[PDB]
């Protein structure tokens, strides 16, 4: 085949070449790569085709021959430094001098087509920069190669990582995702991409939640950190192998779908693209390069392989010893590679720069002294060279400019395809109507942080660079003490705070005030009851000598009416501000008069029961003693035992005016509370026994039609007392805590009214309207 | 000049004499830049080392050692000196496949002082395997020998600097820091390495920021000013007070000036090796109010006889202002000691020892054989000697473990400007020998830099964000604690029905409170029930002693005897209420007490009916009365009510269950009262509802004929007893509706005993009264009236 014999071609100006033709210490020997690589041979053949086409052209490099020395450099720099030293050697000599500066050199090559690997391009460019040898490198992408401080003579034909990362940042900003997670491969490519995207995100307001490095074939911690933050857009700026390991692990662990912004390394790689189960990992949005393709490169490759198979040409006429023993099928898989156009355009750029430097027309090129390599740099900047009908330019920093296409994957029958849904020519212009997202419906996956916190909220910095804040609302009873607080602070437990409030408000009292409608109604009821008591008392003291009051007590009936009036009066002291003395004296004042009236009624009941259901022998002694001074002593004993019980329960059981600061929502409370069922039960026991004795002794009796039923009134008075207080107790235990005193006064007033309307009112009816029944023979 | 000294074996050098701190056709030489003093210091160190090799007759005897020092710029000039070193004496470098036979001009090279130039030089030299012992280059990329076969070092890598920083943070208990890096590669790799290392030691990074690259002696743009303002504001707002800075010293003037302008104080700055020994920043003398300025730097080794030698004194091989520059900084250099100088000293001594071992000299003669650079590299890889009480030997990863040192800036010119406070030993990866550090607090307290306060004893830890070390303390709810041994992130409740108070880490067993024999209310109820039981037993004795009498024969003889025996049984099983509630206890209680009480009330009601309303009903339905009198009406009614009560109590058992219950009273969780019915309110309501449905008809029938003498005023006493029962039931219902607690059982037992006392007394005690004290009304002749 003798293909490698074509790697040289004599000419007036000869170009260099560093291609990855081959693939893979104590002694200082250059390693030898024996494995064959198809991509390197394809790129070398592309450069040879470009050189031959330039020679064919008559309007470019007229009457001049352009050569090439395609040297094989492996991915290692040690094997690649030797071709560079050969390039810098004097023509016709094997020794490279160590001169003071570049101007004293006479290099054997006019220019160099730099290595595809950018890590190798670093060393090659830093070595060539001292000699100012114009090197234009296809495939070298990362940004720091564009620094003119250390690479004054390094150009390139592929765009830098900066433009694609700017496109990605503009895409994220335009789609609204300003809370994203950034990842990169552990190699220099990923680290440089991460730094560039950090700068761009900081400039554009985007926030990086977690910036981390996926290791080359750990990952589990990176995925855990990514998942910890609620981020739905992940920029993976990693090489093919790191991305493949990432996606395989994510398939194994079933990570939730996310919007993966793809770098050009793995956007179009079939290894990642064809991964099983990859379809469930969200959309993949990448920025593929928009460059023309050599429509005749495969034909040239086939025809040159066939022409090399012929021994006649080969005899009529190493760097790649393994390149001779190959066949066409060993390279057929890489004919449609987009770096071939980059190599072609690099060769065309060097040729056009040489044409401009010599300053000649299409007819011919004037004779002059040979042009040094460092004289090309004055014309390689600001250089417009036409490659396949498309003009290209070298920027001031040796960067070529070209457009980009935003390609998104789709899934039909597990067949992923790329569709252009955007264009980036310095300003992104997307068509998001046609984009089909991975969510349940066709909605854009939201991933946004709060740049600022709404007034009245606490702010918690979040992100790898403290970019945004997390606004958190805290429940009522708390306030933001200062804007820089990370947590809202509670206030003093005696003041209330509304939900989402900058400050708390003081807790003011709310007890049963004199103006509340319930107190107004109960005051009107008290007025009516006291008026009734006063009218009954007036009747009982005017008709005091009549048989009515004489049979129904006498002085004792008026005393009981006075006591009922005093109970109605003592009803008044329940509401209002709970002074300690008032709340302490509530109950004794309520029972003291009620005890007196109940004991008078019980005396009447006992008299009736003695006269009714006892033998006359005991009756003749009981009746003459149960009325008069002994009756007065009995009522006095009842009052005195009530007083003793009241003072004992006042000194032993404490009635306390507590301030329940945590009962009403926005207000405090002033609750006058005593022992649960103990205090009022004990104070009520004597009245309960007195009423029960009266009811038992009165409720069954013989009422002759020729007499007056003196038991119906007492029975119904006791019944009203019992039922009203039996209803009162559940109302005590159920009504809201504010209206508890109101319930108490209502119960007392209803008890007094029932006793009145049952016992005294029927007497007064016939005492005032029909005085025809007041005969002594009818009552005594 | 002093840059050259002819000798048998030369020793190339690369020292940064000038740096850039303010068109490609014109090449700017290193002379036009400002003069640096450290480069000349290290150059003089190497010269002194070579000169001492020449003096020492025990080391390399009869073999003069030379050198060829070339001024190498920071970045600009890094290719020409390498070509000079590898070129022959004619300045021609041959090209060949194999370089074993090649003899270079220099035998070894002391590498540049910056990592990028070291990488470039080692990349070029990898073809010839020239030994290159770099100094002060701390990048981790030089640790691997695959791409740097002939690169060695005399300084621990950034791995040990980061380890010293992490150990210093751990010793003072800092777990919330801030990382500031620079746009250069050095800052970025250092920040990434620190982030990777610090994540596994439970220390979190609040935020990482990049300071824009900004050389001094030039005015700042508006964008960079805004960037610095943003950085300082972010630094101030965060709660972290430990700020590590990975940036070259040239770009930190503006950042610190902005920090001073913004009036931000209270940060424990931690410096990398770049600016931990920078004299200009210390001479700024306004950072003393910012806080303590720690830093990581190489331990100073005092070289004897070096200060006097230093004070005694082609292209890019000349400098003129070096001496004048070093004259001003002489005192601070002398006081601070020599840190990087010893690295160059040791590198030159290592080259000398490698040459001596390669030649195989016997301290008297030397073979003077031609030495190839690769042979020298193979020899120097295996050198192990002593130098100023320090062992010099190279690790397999091209590093010799020189002791690091944590240094604190002291603003007092009377002593060392950078006072050492700690020492780090890379061999054991341990930071030890820490002295007192003058802190910036009020009373020399170690500054606190923790994001979250320690949780109070018995407080759940709730994560607040992504960072692990930051959390919030929330009290566990009542009834649970924390088992710190198992997990402190979530409360774990205590089983076995035991309750816990707030913020309590030890569950306490609830005391089982129940009716017990030796208490006050139970003894009172027992005395009352005993009085009732003896009273009813005496009534039964009287009744059996007095039969064949109108009082007991007109009244139901068997009926009253059955009711008396049932009351006796109920009184005798009254104390079964007290005691530990077991299944048998509740079974007997609910199968005996309600049955007996219900049958007694049913007997009372049917007796009242047959004595009052039967006479009236005799007028309407005569054949119904014939059926009633032919059979035994009250007995069949009692049996029907008894079987109905049996059915309802069976359904109650099948509905509410049988197992004794434990209800947590609202008064004190510590106690747990035991009743036998889990649902007691509905059961008591149902029982009282049936009993009151029977009671209302019994009492109404009794009242309808309350004046009829009948069976010795039966209607009146039935009315009295039944009204007593009604009032007692109403009192119990109201007290149940307004109270729930421990006294429910005793109140229910008291009400039951009182109801039984009513049924006994107010229905049989009158009979005993007439039988005993009224022996004239019980005669048979009184039946007519
Ligand atoms: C150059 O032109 C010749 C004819 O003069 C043609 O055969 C050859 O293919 C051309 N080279 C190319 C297209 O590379
Ligand atoms: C290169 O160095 C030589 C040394 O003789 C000098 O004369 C010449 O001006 C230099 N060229 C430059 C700096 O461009
Ligand atoms: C993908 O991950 C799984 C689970 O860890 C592992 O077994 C498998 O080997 C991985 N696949 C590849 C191609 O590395
Ligand atoms: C990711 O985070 C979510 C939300 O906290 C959690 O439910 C899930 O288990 C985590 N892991 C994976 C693999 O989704
Ligand atoms: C050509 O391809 C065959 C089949 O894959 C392979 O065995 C052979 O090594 C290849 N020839 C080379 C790489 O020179
Ligand atoms: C262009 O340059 C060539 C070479 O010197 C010369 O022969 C020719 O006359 C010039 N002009 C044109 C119009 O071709
Ligand atoms: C060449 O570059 C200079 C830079 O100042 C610019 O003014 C000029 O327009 C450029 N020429 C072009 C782009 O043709
Ligand atoms: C980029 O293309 C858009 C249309 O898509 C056009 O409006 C704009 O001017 C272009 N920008 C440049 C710098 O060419
Ligand atoms: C020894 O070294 C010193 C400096 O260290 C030098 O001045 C002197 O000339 C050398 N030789 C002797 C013999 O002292
Ligand atoms: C810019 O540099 C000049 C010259 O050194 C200096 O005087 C000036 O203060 C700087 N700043 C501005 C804003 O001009
Ligand atoms: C303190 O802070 C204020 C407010 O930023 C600033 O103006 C001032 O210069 C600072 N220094 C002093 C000494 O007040
Ligand atoms: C030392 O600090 C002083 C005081 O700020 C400063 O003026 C000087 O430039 C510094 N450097 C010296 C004396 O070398
Ligand atoms: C140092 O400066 C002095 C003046 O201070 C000057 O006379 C002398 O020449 C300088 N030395 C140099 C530049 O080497
Ligand atoms: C160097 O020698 C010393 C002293 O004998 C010994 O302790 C040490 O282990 C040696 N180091 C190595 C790496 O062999
Ligand atoms: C420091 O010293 C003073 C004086 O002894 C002492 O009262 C004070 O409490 C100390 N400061 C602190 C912050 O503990
Ligand atoms: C708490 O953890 C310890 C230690 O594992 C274990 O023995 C114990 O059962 C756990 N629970 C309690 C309540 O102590």
């Amino acid at each position: 085949l003798c293909l490698s014999q074509q790697l040289r071609m004599k000419g007036d100006y000869v170009l260099g070449g560093l291609f990855p033709l081959g693939e893979a210490r104590t002694r200082p020997s250059s390693p030898v790569c024996t494995r064959f690589s198809s991509n390197g041979l394809l790129w070398a053949l592309a450069m040879k085709m470009a050189v031959e086409e330039i020679n064919n052209k008559s309007d470019l490099l007229p009457g001049l021959r352009l050569g090439y020395d395609l040297f094989d450099t492996c991915s290692e720099p040690v094997v690649a430094m030797k071709p560079s030293l050969m390039f810098l050697a004097k023509a016709g000599s094997r020794d490279i001098a160590a001169y003071c500066n570049y101007t004293q050199y006479q290099p054997r090559v006019l220019a160099v087509i730099g290595p595809h690997s950018s890590e190798l391009a670093m060393v090659t460019g830093k070595f060539f920069s001292f000699f100012l040898m114009p090197q234009v490198s296809y495939g070298a992408s990362m940004e720091l190669l564009s620094a003119r401080e250390t690479f004054p003579s390094f150009f390139r034909t592929v765009p830098s990582d900066r433009v694609q990362l700017t496109a990605a940042a503009e895409l994220l900003q335009e789609f609204g995702w300003n809370w994203v997670a950034a990842l990169g491969s552990d190699d220099e490519y990923g680290r440089q991409g991460l730094s560039i995207f950090s700068a761009l995100a900081a400039a554009r307001g985007i926030c990086i939640a977690h910036e981390g490095l996926v290791p080359l074939p750990k990952v589990q911690d990176v995925l855990h950190q990514v998942n910890q933050s609620s981020v739905q857009v992940v920029l993976l700026f990693a090489s093919v192998h790191a991305a493949h390991a990432l996606f395989n692990y994510s398939i194994s662990s079933r990570l939730s779908p996310k919007v993966w912004v793809a770098s050009e390394a793995w956007l179009t790689s079939d290894l990642v693209m064809g991964l099983p189960g990859m379809a469930q990992m969200g959309t993949v949005l990448g920025f593929l390069q928009r460059g023309a393709q050599l429509h005749e490169f495969p034909q040239y490759v086939k025809t040159h392989l066939a022409l090399a198979t012929d021994p006649a040409f080969c005899s009529a006429l190493q760097r790649c010893p393994q390149c001779d023993c190959i066949t066409l099928q060993n390279v057929s898989a890489g004919l449609n590679h987009h770096q071939t156009f980059s190599v072609y355009a690099a060769v065309y750029s060097v040729a056009q720069a040489l044409h401009n430097t010599l300053q000649c027309n299409a007819s011919g090129c004037p004779a002059q002294d040979p042009v040094k390599p460092w004289q090309l740099l004055e014309n390689m900047y600001n250089l417009t060279f036409h490659v396949g009908g498309l003009p290209l330019r070298f920027d001031s920093s040796g960067n070529v400019d070209m457009e980009y296409d935003l390609k998104l994957w789709v899934w039909q029958g597990s067949v992923p395809r790329l569709h252009d849904v955007g264009r980036f020519n310095g300003s992104l212009r997307t068509e998001r109507l046609k984009i089909r997202w991975h969510t349940s419906d066709n909605q854009k996956p939201v991933s946004r942080c709060s740049r600022q916190c709404q007034e009245g909220q606490v702010r918690r910095v979040k992100g790898f660079h403290s970019c945004c804040y997390d606004c958190v609302d805290c429940e009522a009873g708390s306030y933001r003490q200062n804007p820089d607080d990370i947590a809202c602070t509670f206030c003093g437990q005696d003041e209330w705070s509304p939900e989402r409030s900058t400050r708390c408000f003081r807790r003011r009292s709310r007890f049963l005030a004199w103006g509340e409608p319930a107190v107004l109604l109960l005051l009107l009821l008290l007025s009516l009851a006291l008026g009734l008591v006063l009218a009954a008392l007036g009747l009982f003291v005017h008709h005091r000598d009549s048989p009515l009051v004489q049979a129904s007590g006498g002085p004792l009936a008026c005393f009981g009416l006075v006591c009922l009036g005093l109970v109605c009066l003592s009803v008044l002291l329940f509401p209002g501000q709970p002074s300690p003395a008032r709340c302490l004296a509530q109950q004794p004042l309520s029972h003291l008069p009620l005890t007196g009236c109940l004991s008078t009624l019980f005396l009447q009941a006992a008299e009736i029961f003695v006269e009714s259901e006892l033998p006359l022998s005991w009756a003749d002694r009981l009746s003459g003693c149960l009325r008069g001074p002994w009756a007065w002593l009995v009522v006095l004993l009842a009052m005195l035992v009530e007083v003793a019980l009241c003072t004992w329960y006042l000194v032993a059981f404490p009635p306390e005016v507590v301030t329940d600061w945590h009962m009403l929502p926005t207000e405090a409370l002033v609750h006058c509370r005593t022992r649960s069922w103990v205090s009022f039960g004990l104070a009520h026991a004597t009245n309960a026994t007195l009423a029960f004795l009266c009811f038992l002794g009165t409720f069954l009796v013989r009422s002759q039609p020729g007499r007056y039923n003196r038991a119906r009134g007492l029975t119904f008075a006791m019944l009203a007392y019992f039922i009203t207080w039996v209803s009162f107790v559940p109302l005590l235990a159920n009504v809201q805590v504010v209206l508890r005193p109101a319930v108490q006064m209502g119960a007392l007033l209803l008890c007094v009214l029932g006793i009145l309307a049952a016992f005294h009112l029927p007497r007064c009816y016939l005492l005032m309207r029909q005085p025809g029944l007041n005969t002594p023979e009818f009552f005594l | 000049s002093d840059f050259y000294l002819p000798g048998d074996y030369l020793l190339g050098g690369l020292f940064s004499l000038h740096a850039n701190m303010k068109n490609f056709l014109q090449v700017p030489m290193c002379k036009e830049y400002e003069v640096k003093v450290i480069g000349y210091n290290l150059m003089q160190a190497m010269r002194f080392a070579v000169e001492e090799i020449n003096n020492d007759s025990s080391l390399l005897p009869g073999v003069l050692l030379g050198y060829e020092i070339v001024d190498v710029c920071y970045i600009s000039n890094n290719v020409q000196p390498v070509l000079y070193f590898l070129a022959h004496e004619d300045n021609l470098l041959p090209i060949q496949e194999d370089y074993s036979n090649y003899i270079s001009r220099v035998v070894a090279v002391i590498g540049p002082d910056n990592s990028e130039s070291v990488m470039t030089v080692a990349n070029f030299l990898s073809l010839f395997l020239l030994p290159q012992i770099t100094y002060s280059a701390i990048s981790d990329e030089l640790r691997d020998k695959v791409r740097f076969p002939a690169l060695l070092r005399t300084t621990p890598s950034a791995d040990h600097h980061i380890e010293a920083m992490v150990q210093l943070m751990l010793h003072f208990r800092w777990n919330w820091i801030i990382v500031l890096v620079s746009s250069d590669t050095y800052g970025r790799d250092n920040g990434q390495l620190l982030g990777e290392r610090v994540a596994r030691r439970d220390i979190c990074i609040a935020f990482q920021e990049t300071l824009p690259t900004l050389q001094p002696n030039q005015n700042m743009t508006s964008e960079e000013r805004q960037r610095l303002v943003t950085i300082v504001d972010k630094l101030q707002q965060s709660t972290a007070r430990v700020v590590v800075v990975f940036s070259p010293d040239l770009t930190l003037y503006h950042f610190f000036n902005e920090v001073l302008r913004q009036n931000f104080t209270g940060a424990v700055w931690i410096a990398s090796e770049s600016w931990a020994i920078d004299p200009v920043l210390h001479n700024l003398t306004e950072l003393r109010h910012l806080g303590t300025f720690l830093g990581i730097t190489i331990q100073s080794v005092p070289i004897p006889g070096f200060s006097e030698f230093r004070e005694w004194g082609t292209c890019n091989q000349e400098c003129d202002n070096c001496l004048n520059a070093t004259l001003s900084f002489n005192t601070i250099l002398r006081l601070s000691g020599e840190r990087v100088v010893y690295s160059v000293y040791s590198a030159v001594y290592a080259v000398a020892h490698a040459l001596h071992s390669l030649l195989g000299c016997d301290k008297s003669t030397c073979t003077k054989r031609v030495v190839y650079p690769w042979q020298l590299l193979e020899e120097i890889w295996k050198v192990n000697f002593t130098l100023l009480d320090h062992q010099i030997f190279f690790d397999p990863q091209g590093d010799v473990a020189l002791h690091l040192e944590i240094v604190q800036w002291q603003w007092d010119r009377s002593q060392n400007p950078f006072q050492s406070v700690a020492s780090y030993y890379p061999l054991q990866r341990q930071l030890k020998n820490i002295q007192d550090i003058s802190w910036h607090t009020i009373n020399n307290t170690i500054p606190m830099s923790m994001c979250s306060k320690r949780c109070q004893s018995g407080q759940k830890k709730k994560p607040v964000g992504i960072h692990v070390c930051c959390f919030e303390c929330i009290d566990c709810l009542p009834g649970t604690f924390l088992n710190h041994t198992e997990d402190e992130y979530e409360c774990q409740a205590c089983p076995n029905n035991e309750w816990s108070y707030q913020s309590e880490t030890s569950c306490f067993k609830r005391q089982l409170v129940f009716l017990e024999w030796h208490e006050a209310p139970t003894i009172a109820v027992a005395l009352l029930a005993a009085l009732g039981f003896l009273s009813t037993l005496a009534i039964l004795v009287i009744f059996w002693r007095h039969f064949q009498t109108p009082i007991v024969r007109s009244a139901g003889g068997p009926m009253c005897f059955l009711m008396l025996t049932l009351l006796l049984v109920a009184y005798m099983v009254v104390p079964v209420y007290v005691g530990p509630p077991k299944v048998s206890t509740c079974l007997c209680r609910q199968a005996l007490f309600p049955l007996c009480f219900t049958i007694c009330i049913s007997c009372i009601a049917v007796r009242s009916f047959q004595i009052v309303c039967a006479f009236k009903m005799a007028s309407r339905f005569p054949r119904a009365y014939s059926y009633w009198v032919r059979y035994q009406g009250p007995y069949v009614s009692m049996a029907f009510i008894t079987v109905l009560k049996m059915v309802i109590v069976v359904i109650g058992m099948l509905a509410t269950g049988l197992s004794p219950t434990t209800r947590t009273d609202p008064d004190d969780p510590k106690i747990t009262i035991v009743s036998c019915n889990p649902n007691y309110r509905n059961s008591l309501l149902f029982n009282t509802s049936l009993d009151l449905l029977l009671s209302v008809v019994g009492f109404s029938f009794a009242y309808m004929g309350k004046e009829l003498p009948t069976n010795y005023n039966e209607a009146k006493f039935i009315t009295l007893s039944m009204t007593f029962y009604f009032t007692s039931s109403v009192s119990l219902c109201t007290f149940m509706s307004a109270y729930s607690g421990v006294l429910v059982t005793i109140v229910d037992l008291l009400v039951t005993v009182l109801n039984l006392l009513a049924i006994s007394l107010g229905y049989f005690g009158p009979k005993c009264y007439m039988i005993l004290f009224y022996p004239e009304r019980n005669t048979p002749a009184y039946f007519n009236s």
